[PDB]
């Protein structure tokens, strides 16, 4: 090529084979010269042709930096620089370019921090940092609908930045980030803080040699199974593991590693006219005994980029003078670098890695998801991101269980229910005393005409026992919730659940009061008098009933416990739930009625203090009444208190309310009317 | 008349545009010396400088102009810390020397990795052992940090970590960022922590706290440590790059804290150059608030340099490629040591020539002092000018106070009144019947036993006194002497009088369908109960025991959650042991009422006490039958078990013995 200058490339990388990274220093090059030879055979840049001046870096910043200076002073006017693999050198070089009107490109800046153009403007690259994995991860989570995460990193630049982007990308993307920690060197003082939440998911964005310590404490807290899936980068050295061997090997297996993709999977015609398989054949033929690269074809793509974007550049109106000012350029045409950058901001085409384009600097690229399937690593899927897609293949992945491990818990509701048999046991006892009630009916109504019938019009007493039965079968209505209930008309019964009680007790406790009141007020119409008395008593009854029932009187209020339940033996959570009902204001509408009936007792007990000076034994047994009254008085008040002070535990709330009533009604009434059978017999 | 060029690197913007005046300051120091003849017979120290901005890229450029197209140099004088960190690694591909005056990145003490570097600004590690002091003082133990992630700091913080692990302090959080500082603080507030350390630069910080006000991190429990070598007003100034005001940080940063280091010799001594800090400062002000505290290090540094040069002696006969002169002068500086403006100006790896520090607070508008300190003795001088909105240091976590559920002592007194009245009535009827203890309607009923009855009831009436009270300022130390007092007092009060009448009833079946057989029968009865007690009582006694409920959400104080606990004596097998006992005792009156069902309308005219006897007996029986399960079940609500508990007993006596002698009283008439 004699007509033109050799157009600038300033090449920077390892060259010796003293350093392990020195591998790369020569493990990539031959494909680079391969493309050079291709463009030699094609010669796009007619009238111009290309060339490169290689130098050493050694990734000790001094040597490479001096070498950079050296290639400056003792060389031609260069335009573009290629390379920068070791981090510390490139993070240096990046900012020195704004002073010389340069642009650079390279193929190892996984160091993400370079995204800030406001810091490092003139930089470009081809390889995707760890930053452009998060889109993939997001989409993965969507495709499994996992929606709760426990983040975890370790405090250095290169990872903390990843985290502080991920937090920024999930804005308006309906998943939370609950917990968080970090650490420097000792991780285990954190994983148990995390286990304290029993969370099901792990992100981990941390360097190689720490996984040992990580899982060594994990096993000692035992996070593994199905319920715990993990995410890690994939750029680790495969077979990286060389406190316990087998413990880990059993524990770890089944995670996800993730990283950049080396190459595509598809043999479509390229820009060159070639294919991946052709590429690697050309590769392995081009080498004999040198280690294999993985960040090479990206490089080749970049060289083709350099070519075509150069071509874009020289497609310029003032090509007349610029086709020489290539050559007389003295490191200082600011406009030129602006030209080049504006050019490449919209470069766009295909290569081995699919299309390759830029956004603020960064590649849109291709991704390797992998899983660790029983002592080896395997591909699992793929994520094109420029189209915001995904491809996953069956019969490849695996969990240790079978299902997507859900991310929260065995939450369960489990509406409590008082007394499995308590609907039955004591209710049958009620039926016992009830049939005794009907027995008293039979053996009472039999006689109906005898010396004892005139002692008392027994229809009054029939009414008493009527209210008895009513009050007495009220109980089962409290035997209601839990089973036999989803109707939501619970409020409907409760109205009845007091209506019945009120009436039965009221009437059947006024009757004998009025019996003896009549006996006195004659002695010191007869029967419809007492219907008048109770038709007035209805006014008190219904007036209080409906005043309570002003708005609703009954609001089904589900009350929630502490959700502190774990007793299933099934790894679940049951938020204990219960019910109740009030006038949705306060518990004031009750001492009213308790007082109303205490007044019945007392003014009825005016007859009692009469009886205490009456010469009772003529015809009746108010003595039999007084024991009853004191008994029931104290018992009812106790029930009234103990209920409201224990709306909480219902398991007994239904019992004690039974025992009070059953003792009251039965061992009052039954063993009071028994004398009226001793008489007959 | 010889002279030697120098290049050197300075600030004008960015992290520390303070050496604006140091540049003239060193010019002053320079023209000091060529005037003197003990300095150099021939050489006159020249200078070059360039602006850097503390942007290493532009600095790299100026460096390239310095070496590659610049005059022959030997030595360099840079500023901020990143830049030194660079050029040190850069040097040894020329075999230079270098010295910095400002930079404190501790990692540079690695003489091996960095052979040819010298400092005078001490390694900033000295900031730390200060800090632990306050962490030992105000009782703080759990912390979060953030930081910008340059080499200068990360190592500093890793040093912090161990320098408190010696004192077992915890670290439980970290963050990091480069220039988008927004999110990690948002991460912080959702890890709720109270304390903050920061370690960063100005033009970050303004942005930082600007954002911080938009998530409400200040005031009562949001304390911040920072750095002191900022300006004294850094936050007041216009930010062209945010959406904040002035007043918001003027109110939001309030309370924060700073530390820094004293550089000058605070004393008053003639210098080597016939100078002192006073006239020093005068000259600075003469040559021209920000960027001043730090200059003197030059006026020590270069003096030390030229002293090296009096030591050493060709000089213009130099090359980068040579190595020998560097080793000469490097041994020189390894040996170099004297006393100058700052103090005992000497070099080492610890960077701890100095020892004297500075604390500083901010209290509403500007910066102020609290005390000073020196680490060599752990000696802390204080001045007692602090402030907190609250009046005392908060503590990195809402602390839990473990109070007790009191027993509402305001009500205790009421039933105590009832107790006293019952006592009055008891002794009244007691001395009554024994006084007029001779009649037929009086002596023909054996009221001695009735007196016993009232007496036992008085004992169980005292039973309010011991057991109604723990959860107030009553004992707090010795419960068991009163705890067990419920038990002995009970039956000695209860079962005795209860059986005192039972004996009377026992005859109506056992006799009608003496009074030494009787008295000893009672002795057998009481002692039966008592020995069956003591087998469990003095063998298996109780003790004061504590129980607790769930944590709560008080919200009746500044910030502290409440964890109540309760207390009452019990042993580990009180499940059935205690209720079946109550049942045993109860069977007596169960049969007592059977005896009542017998002895109705059967007077027998011998003892004139059956009628309301049975009535009272029934009255008691129901109360016991009720109260046992109820105090059993309703124990976890300690507050009102007592409510029923003794009222029963009161409404026993006040409706038991009352009946006993009133007709007998009326029998007098
Ligand atoms: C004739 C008289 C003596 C009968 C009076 C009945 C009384 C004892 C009944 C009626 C209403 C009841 C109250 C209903 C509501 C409450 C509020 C609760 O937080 C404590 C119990 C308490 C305070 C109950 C105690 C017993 C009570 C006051
Ligand atoms: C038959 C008689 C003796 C029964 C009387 C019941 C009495 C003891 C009840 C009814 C109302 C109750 C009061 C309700 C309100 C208060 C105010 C509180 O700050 C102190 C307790 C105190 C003062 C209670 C003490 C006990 C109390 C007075
Ligand atoms: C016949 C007698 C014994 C029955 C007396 C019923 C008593 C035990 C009832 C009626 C009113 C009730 C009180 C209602 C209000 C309060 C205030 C609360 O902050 C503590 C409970 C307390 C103090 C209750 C305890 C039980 C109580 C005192
Ligand atoms: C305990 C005692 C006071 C002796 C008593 C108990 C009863 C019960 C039926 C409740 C067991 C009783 C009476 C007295 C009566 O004489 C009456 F007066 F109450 F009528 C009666 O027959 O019933």
């Amino acid at each position: 090529p004699p007509s033109s200058p050799p157009l600038s490339i300033m090449g920077l990388m390892p060259l010796t084979k003293e350093v392990a990274k020195g591998s790369i220093g020569r493990g990539v090059l031959p494909a680079v010269e391969l493309a050079i030879e291709q463009i030699r055979n094609e010669s796009l840049l007619r009238p111009y042709f290309l060339d490169l001046r290689l130098y050493d870096t050694e990734c000790d910043n001094a040597k490479g930096l001096k070498a950079f200076y050296d290639a400056i002073k003792y060389g031609p006017n260069h335009l573009m620089v290629f390379g920068g693999v070791c981090p510390s050198v490139t993070s240096i070089i990046a900012e020195s370019l704004q002073g010389w009107n340069l642009v650079q490109l390279s193929f190892a800046a996984t160091t993400p921090v370079l995204a800030d153009k406001k810091k490092y403007p003139y930089f470009f690259r081809t390889v995707p940092s760890d930053n452009a994995v998060n889109p993939a991860i997001l989409k993965l989570l969507k495709h499994y609908q996992w929606k709760r995460v426990g983040t975890l990193t370790q405090d250095v630049q290169r990872f903390s930045e990843v985290r502080n982007d991920l937090t920024g990308v999930l804005y308006g993307e309906d998943i939370e980030i609950s917990d968080t920690e970090s650490f420097s060197n000792d991780p285990c003082t954190s994983v148990k803080k995390l286990k304290g939440n029993d969370v099901r998911i792990i992100l981990g964005q941390f360097d190689q040699n720490m996984a040992a310590k990580v899982f060594c404490c994990a096993y000692e807290e035992n996070m593994y199974g199905s319920k715990y899936q993990w995410i890690i980068p994939g750029w680790y050295e495969p077979s990286w593991w060389e406190c316990l061997r087998k413990n880990l090997l059993a524990a770890m297996e089944g995670y996800i590693g993730v990283d950049f993709e080396p190459l595509s999977s598809k043999q479509i015609k390229t820009i060159s006219g070639k294919t991946p398989q052709q590429y690697e054949r050309e590769y392995n033929n081009k080498r004999s005994g040198v280690g294999p690269s993985k960040f090479h074809g990206y490089a080749y793509d970049g060289i083709w980029v350099i070519a075509k974007t150069l071509q874009r550049a020289m497609e310029t109106l003032h090509a007349s003078s610029r086709h020489q000012r290539i050559q007389d350029f003295n490191y200082t045409d600011h406009t030129l670098g602006r030209i080049i950058l504006n050019a490449m901001n919209e470069t766009n085409f295909f290569g081995v890695t699919g299309q390759v384009v830029f956004r603020n600097g960064e590649r849109m690229g291709t991704i390797k998801f992998t899983q660790f399937q029983d002592s080896r690593e395997v591909k699992v899927g793929e994520y094109n991101a420029v189209a915001d897609t995904l491809e996953i293949i069956n019969d490849t992945i695996r969990f240790q269980g079978s299902e997507p491990p859900k991310d929260k818990t065995i939450i369960l509701e489990q509406l409590r229910k008082i007394s499995l048999p308590l609907y039955s046991i004591l209710s049958a006892l009620t039926i016992l005393g009830m049939i005794m009630a009907s027995a008293f009916l039979f053996f009472n109504i039999k006689n109906r005409n005898q010396k004892l019938i005139k002692m008392s019009s027994p229809y009054m007493n029939n009414l008493i026992i009527l209210g008895g039965m009513l009050s007495y079968a009220s109980i089962f209505l409290f035997g209601l919730d839990g089973s036999f209930v989803s109707e939501k008309t619970f409020e409907t019964l409760c109205t009845v659940r007091t209506w019945i009680l009120t009436v039965g007790y009221t009437t059947a406790f006024g009757a004998m009061f009025a019996k003896t009141w009549r006996v006195h007020a004659i002695f010191k119409i007869k029967d419809q008098k007492l219907l008048v008395i109770v038709g007035g008593m209805l006014l008190i009854d219904l007036c209080i009933l409906i005043c309570w029932q002003a708005v609703d009187p009954l609001r089904r209020t589900v009350e929630k416990y502490s959700m502190e339940p774990d007793p299933a033996g099934r790894d679940i959570s049951i938020r204990p739930l219960l019910e109740h009902c009030e006038n949705t204001h306060m518990t004031i509408w009750l001492g009213i009625v308790y007082a109303y009936k205490g007044l019945l007792m007392l003014f009825g007990c005016f007859l009692a203090w009469e009886t205490r000076n009456v010469s009772i034994p003529a015809l009746n047994d108010s003595k039999y009444i007084g024991m009853s009254v004191y008994n029931v008085g104290i018992m009812c008040i106790i029930g009234a208190a103990v209920s409201f002070l224990t709306r909480d535990q219902p398991n007994v709330q239904f019992c004690i309310v039974a025992l009070v009533i059953i003792f009251c009604s039965t061992i009052t009434l039954c063993l009071v009317f028994v004398p009226k059978l001793i008489t007959l017999r | 008349r010889r002279a030697v060029y120098i290049g050197a690197l300075f600030p004008m913007s960015g992290g520390w545009p303070g050496g604006q005046a140091c540049q003239p300051a060193v010019e002053m120091a320079l023209e000091d010396v060529n005037s003197r003849r003990d300095i150099l017979p021939d050489y006159e120290l020249k200078l070059i400088h360039h602006d850097s901005k503390c942007d290493p890229g532009q600095a790299t450029k100026y460096l390239y102009e310095l070496l590659y197209n610049d005059p022959i140099k030997i030595i360099l004088m840079p500023g901020c810390s990143s830049v030194s960190t660079l050029v040190a690694e850069a040097a040894r591909m020329w075999n230079l020397i270098v010295l910095s005056y400002g930079s404190s990145s501790p990692a540079l003490s690695n003489r091996q990795r960095f052979p040819t570097f010298f400092r005078t600004h001490p390694s900033a590690t000295l900031h730390n052992p200060t800090r632990v002091k306050l962490f030992e003082k105000w009782g703080w133990k759990k912390i979060a940090t953030i930081q910008q992630t340059t080499e200068v700091f990360t190592s500093t913080l890793d040093d912090l970590e161990e320098r408190v692990k010696e004192a077992g302090i915890e670290i439980t959080f970290r963050q990091s960022f480069f220039s988008d500082p927004a999110v990690p603080v948002k991460n912080l507030k959702r890890q709720d922590a109270r304390i903050i350390v920061g370690l960063f630069y100005e033009t970050e910080a303004r942005k930082v706290f600007c954002e911080v006000y938009k998530e409400r991190l200040f005031g009562k429990k949001y304390v911040w440590f920072l750095i002191g070598w900022y300006a004294d007003n850094w936050f007041k100034i216009y930010d062209p790059s945010i959406n904040c005001t002035v007043d918001e940080m003027t109110e939001a940063v309030e309370g924060h804290i700073t530390t820094e280091i004293v550089m000058l010799n605070p004393a008053n001594t003639r210098s080597i150059s016939n100078m002192t800090s006073q006239e020093f400062v005068e000259k600075l002000t003469k040559r021209l608030t920000g960027g001043f505290q730090e200059a003197p290090l030059a006026y020590d540094a270069i003096w030390a340099l030229a002293l090296a040069l009096n030591k050493t002696s060709r000089l213009e006969d130099f090359n980068y490629n040579n190595q020998t002169i560097t080793d000469q002068i490097y041994r020189a500086m390894n040996s170099s040591s004297f006393e100058g403006v700052s103090g005992h100006v000497v070099f080492d790896a610890s960077g701890s020539r100095m020892a004297w520090t500075l604390i500083e607070q901010l209290q509403g508008g500007s910066y102020k002092k609290i005390g000073y300190y020196d680490s060599t003795k752990d000696d802390l001088s204080w001045s007692k000018t602090d402030k907190w909105i609250g009046g005392s240091p908060p503590a990195d976590q809402t602390l839990v106070i473990k109070t007790f559920r009191f027993l509402s002592q305001k009500l205790f007194i009421s039933v105590s009144v009832l107790s006293s009245l019952g006592i009055v009535l008891a002794v009244v009827c007691l001395s009554f019947n024994i006084y007029n203890s001779h009649v037929r309607y009086i002596q023909n009923s054996q009221p001695n036993l009735n007196n016993l009855t009232a007496v036992g009831c008085s004992l169980a009436l005292a039973a309010v006194f011991p057991l109604g009270l723990d959860g107030y300022h009553i004992g707090r130390n010795q419960f068991p002497f009163v705890c067990q007092a419920r038990l002995w007092l009970l039956g000695l009060g209860f079962s005795l009088g209860y059986g005192s009448m039972f004996t009377k009833i026992w005859w109506v079946h056992t006799v009608f369908t003496e009074p030494w057989k009787l008295y000893a029968t009672v002795g057998l009865l009481v002692g039966m109960d008592v020995l069956t007690l003591a087998i469990w009582q003095i063998v298996d006694p109780l003790h004061r025991t504590i129980e607790t409920f769930a944590k709560e959400e008080p919200k009746e104080d500044i910030d502290v959650s409440i964890l109540p606990q309760l207390e009452h004596c019990s042993s580990r097998k009180m499940n059935t042991w205690l209720g079946i006992f109550y049942g045993y005792k109860g069977l007596l009156l169960l049969l007592g009422i059977f005896l009542a069902y017998e002895t109705k309308s059967v007077s027998t005219e011998k003892i004139n006490d059956h009628r309301a006897v049975g009535m009272a007996i029934y009255n008691v029986a129901v109360l016991c039958l009720i109260t046992a399960p109820v105090t059993m079940i309703l124990s976890s609500q300690q507050d009102a078990a007592f409510a029923f508990a003794s009222l029963a007993i009161v409404f026993s006596s006040y409706i038991t013995l009352v009946v006993l002698f009133v007709p007998k009283m009326r029998r007098l008439i």
